[PDB]
RNA sequence: UUGACAUUGUGAAGAGACAUAGUUUCUUUACUUAUUCAAUGAAGCGGAGCUGGAAUUCAUUUUCCACGUUCUAGCAUUCAAGGUCCCAUUCGGGGCUGAUCCGGGUU
RNA sequence: GCUUGUGACGGCCCGUGAAAAUCCACAGGAAGGAAUAGUUUUCAUGCCAGGUCGUACUGAUAACCGCAGCAGGUCUCCAAG
RNA sequence: GAUGGGGAAGCUCCGUUUCAAAGGCCUGAUUUUAUGCAGGCCACCAUCGAAAGGGAAUCCGGUUAAGAUUCCGGAACCUGG
């Protein structure tokens, strides 16, 4: 017989099976519980005076929040704890670095309502 | 004592060439297999002015033998070539300005440019605004060709050697003044930081060979051998005469 | 110009969003006559092989 | 015919963009691929000197696949044969009492390096294969000088991995007999004749002999066509 | 920078001694695998052959060159259309040829 | 009128005065697609989502640098009669 | 400024697409079943580097002791799905 037939001049890696991880061992024996569960979100309702007005005025509860949470996790978190349904998000770094969420609160909901059935006032 | 402005070049640091602006480099053609059987057409789409050369360059794109593609390569315009122009490169193709034939397939007395020391090289001899190369014989069995370059000198090259019919363009630059510091002063800022000019003889002993004393003179001879060392080279080196030329110079 | 519909991008005739017409007018010509020279071109070198 | 239609493409500089062809005379290789052909072209442009330029004659494929033959009759144990020869003879040697035989006298090929030289030096082989590769040559290439000396009937044979096969080891770089039963004795006798002759008997006029010392075929031609016209006018 | 030694190998003519057999030393001019320099998405290298055809045949071919692109600022891509052989004819799809052989030395 | 923006021009150059992401178009036509029913989301309308960090104030004869609430130094936009 | 490399006693120096076997995309094949192979292209060789360069898209009114092209209100627009 005889030889192949390349059409290319340039030689590359031929492309060759690639075996996936079948450990003899469990990495890390037991795997870590979820770091960042609603109780670890939400922090604190604030209840600054300038604060308290935003759910007296705007419908809107101030909480302080865990620094590694997203609007995502922050909106979620408080539809979890507290039975309401959440409109948008705003978030801030205060200058004490923790984190202020200021979430507004659909129309079907009072956040006043909601401020005292969840204990503060 | 210091190290000498021109031992400073070396490094390259602020002496590297200021190059942002210019075309890209100018070549001929890879000498593939069209080239050097037969010939290949290209239209020059552009002529086109590179910062801080003298001569203009022009954009010629030609059709890639093996893909469906347009590879354009750039040129040094040699003068009279123009836009739409059709340019042939190969041994068998036709003896016009703006072509690109190899120095043995065109008779002695040819005029050509950016020519090739070896064959292959895209071009090195000739390329400055107005520089050419003259054929002044052929041998054969050997096929060497022999060309006059601008300095005077006379090559043998090979004959597969390729060069370009005709002259390089924008010739001339140099009969006008330059009058005043200004125009230099753009002109050396499109090419590197080589002005202007301390004289040595103005500079302080740590500074220069031709540095101190209480009038400005060299001290000694400014005709400085080859066998010297960095740090010893300025002047006039390795001159084999000096001063006023007279009397026709013209090489025989 | 990805939020502007496709006649905004063109006008008809080949090439168009991209040729200035005029131009076309030259590609047209330029193909037609250079075809049809390239039948002169061979008949006459056809003739050529039989008659040298 | 119908609505279709001849039109050739036209292949020939300047048009035409140029087809697919087979390119593999120009492919740019991996350094390992580059490096292996560039050895082999480099051991036949220099001239090898004799005591090495011996190998490279091997034995001829003819002569050779029939001492594969013989030889491949005298394989060494199995595992599971030497498993089994073993319980054969714990179970009567330690009670039916035989004198560790109940085991017939074992006839098989020689190999191993050492083993086999030592073979040789005490005139015990009767055939010695010595394998054409083997990369430090060195292991192998005093094997001839060795067996001429001894008087010892040896065949450079191709095959290293080939010596290996009828030994059961992936490769071998020797293979010898040295007993061999009475039906064998014969074959054997011819075996070594051929083989003698091919070899041990050619010895010292290729002991004379370099080799390589081997132009390119661009050269060679820039040889046949320079040294035809130059002298026949 | 200059010499020597080492990298350092292969021919050939020429000078040099046992003192006008060829082991050996250098000069020279050949070789290319060491070493060196360029080049390219290592693409068309070397050798042979088809045909053309100058040539003048001193038996018949001894050769030597050729051996797809030049009025034009178009167009050139889907392993190529054509031709030819397959599968069991679907719809798709494959070989060859088109594109001559040989050597795997990218030049 | 003044500031700024912009257009068609004109002067200068041995100075001819960046790159890339990204976006669109055309040449091409592989392929796909209907009448007992196909093709169309570069036309309209419709639904969902859009994380992370910065965001106060000073910017200077007191928030900057000059040991300081220092007659110094420190880049810029808006500009009435 | 990493990387195959080449220097260097060595801390490290050189090279940056560099004498490197340098990679990933569209779907088809799947209708044991989830993604192995079946075409084919593309050979581009990291990455960092601009809060004045390039760049998808928001405005007016109102509001605070202190925030606002960010909140409230109304009215939009871009990108992805
Ligand atoms: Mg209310
Ligand atoms: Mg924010
Ligand atoms: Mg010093
Ligand atoms: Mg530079
Ligand atoms: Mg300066
Ligand atoms: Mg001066
Ligand atoms: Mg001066
Ligand atoms: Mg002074
Ligand atoms: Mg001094
Ligand atoms: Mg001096
Ligand atoms: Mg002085
Ligand atoms: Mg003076
Ligand atoms: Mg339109
Ligand atoms: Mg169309
Ligand atoms: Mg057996
Ligand atoms: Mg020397
Ligand atoms: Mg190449
Ligand atoms: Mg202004
Ligand atoms: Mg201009
Ligand atoms: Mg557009
Ligand atoms: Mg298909
Ligand atoms: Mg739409
Ligand atoms: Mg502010
Ligand atoms: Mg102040
Ligand atoms: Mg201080
Ligand atoms: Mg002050
Ligand atoms: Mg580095
Ligand atoms: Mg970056
Ligand atoms: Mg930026
Ligand atoms: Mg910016
Ligand atoms: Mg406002
Ligand atoms: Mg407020
Ligand atoms: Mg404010
Ligand atoms: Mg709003
Ligand atoms: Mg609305
Ligand atoms: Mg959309």
């Amino acid at each position: 017989k005889a030889l192949k037939v390349r059409t290319s001049a340039t030689f590359r890696l031929p492309k060759t099976l690639k075996l996936a991880r079948a450990p003899k061992y469990a990495s890390k024996a037991v795997p870590h519980y979820n770091r960042l569960d609603s109780y670890k979100v939400i922090e604190q309702p604030i209840t600054s005076e300038t604060a308290m007005k935003k759910v007296e005025d705007g419908n809107i509860l101030v909480f302080q929040v865990s620094m590694k949470a997203n609007k995502y996790q922050i909106k979620k978190a408080v539809k979890e704890l507290y039975e309401v349904d959440v409109l948008k998000v705003n978030t801030l770094v205060r200058p004490n670095g923790t984190k202020k969420a200021y979430v507004r609160l659909t129309a079907d909901y009072d956040a006043l309502d909601i401020a005292n059935r969840i204990g503060y006032i | 004592g210091r190290v000498i402005r021109n031992q400073r070049k070396g490094a390259g640091s602020i002496f590297t060439s200021h190059t942002r602006l210019r075309q890209g480099a100018a070549k001929l053609r890879t000498l593939d297999y069209a080239e050097r059987h037969g010939y290949i057409r290209g239209i020059v789409k552009q002529i086109v002015h590179d910062s801080g050369r003298g001569a203009p360059l022009a954009k010629v794109v030609f059709r890639d033998p093996y893909k469906y593609r347009l590879r354009e390569e750039i040129f040094i315009a040699n003068e009279g070539v123009h836009t739409g122009q059709f340019i042939y490169a190969g041994k068998k193709a036709s003896l016009n300005v703006g072509n690109v034939l190899p120095l043995g397939s065109v008779p002695e007395g040819t005029i050509v440019s950016n020519v090739e020391e070896k064959p292959g090289d895209r071009g090195a001899l000739a390329r400055a605004s107005g520089n050419y190369v003259i054929i002044i014989g052929h041998n054969p069995d050997e096929n060497k060709t022999r060309v006059r370059l601008p300095s005077g000198a006379k090559k043998v090259i090979s004959s597969d050697a390729r060069g370009v019919i005709g002259v390089i363009a924008g010739g001339g630059r140099v009969d006008k003044p330059l009058l005043k510091a200004g125009r230099a002063f753009h002109k050396y800022r499109l090419k590197r930081n080589s002005w202007p000019k301390t004289r040595g003889v103005a500079m302080n002993p740590v500074d220069h060979p031709h540095g101190g004393g209480n009038h400005q003179h060299i001290g000694k001879a400014s005709t400085i051998s080859r066998g010297a060392v960095s740090g010893q080279k300025a002047g006039l080196i390795a001159a084999r005469r000096t001063g006023l030329l007279r009397g026709s110079q013209k090489t025989q | 110009y990805a939020t502007v519909s496709k006649t905004h991008k063109t006008v008809s005739r080949a090439y168009g969003g991209s040729r200035c017409a005029n131009c076309v007018k030259e590609r047209i010509i330029r193909a037609f006559l250079i075809e049809e020279q390239k039948i002169v071109k061979k008949v006459v070198k056809e003739q050529t092989e039989a008659a040298k | 015919n119908p609505l279709t239609h001849s039109t050739p493409k036209n292949f020939g500089i300047g048009q035409a963009v140029q087809p697919k062809r087979n390119l593999s005379r120009y492919v740019k290789w991996p350094e390992y691929v580059r490096v292996q052909r560039q050895k082999k072209i480099l051991s036949i442009r220099l001239k090898v000197p004799p005591t090495i330029a011996q190998f490279q004659y091997t034995l001829d494929r003819n002569t050779a696949a029939e001492t594969f033959k013989l030889f491949n009759k005298y394989r060494p144990e199995t595992a599971a044969e030497k498993k089994e020869r073993l319980t054969k003879e714990a179970a009567a040697v330690a009670e039916g009492k035989s004198k560790q035989d109940a085991s017939p006298k074992p006839y098989a090929v020689k190999y191993g390096l050492n083993h086999v030289v030592a073979l040789i030096e005490n005139k015990k082989a009767k055939l010695v294969l010595i394998a054409n590769d083997v990369d430090p040559i060195e292991l192998v290439v005093f094997l001839p000088a060795l067996c001429k000396k001894m008087g010892v009937p040896y065949a450079i044979v191709k095959g290293k991995a080939r010596l290996g096969t009828l030994v059961n080891q992936k490769t071998s770089a020797v293979a010898a007999l040295t007993e061999v039963r009475a039906e064998d004795e014969a074959a054997l006798a011819k075996l070594v004749s051929t083989i003698d002759a091919n070899f041990a008997d050619k010895y010292d006029e290729v002991k004379k002999h370099w080799g390589g010392g081997i132009l390119g075929n661009k050269a060679q031609a820039k040889m046949d066509k320079r040294a035809k016209n130059s002298d026949s006018a």
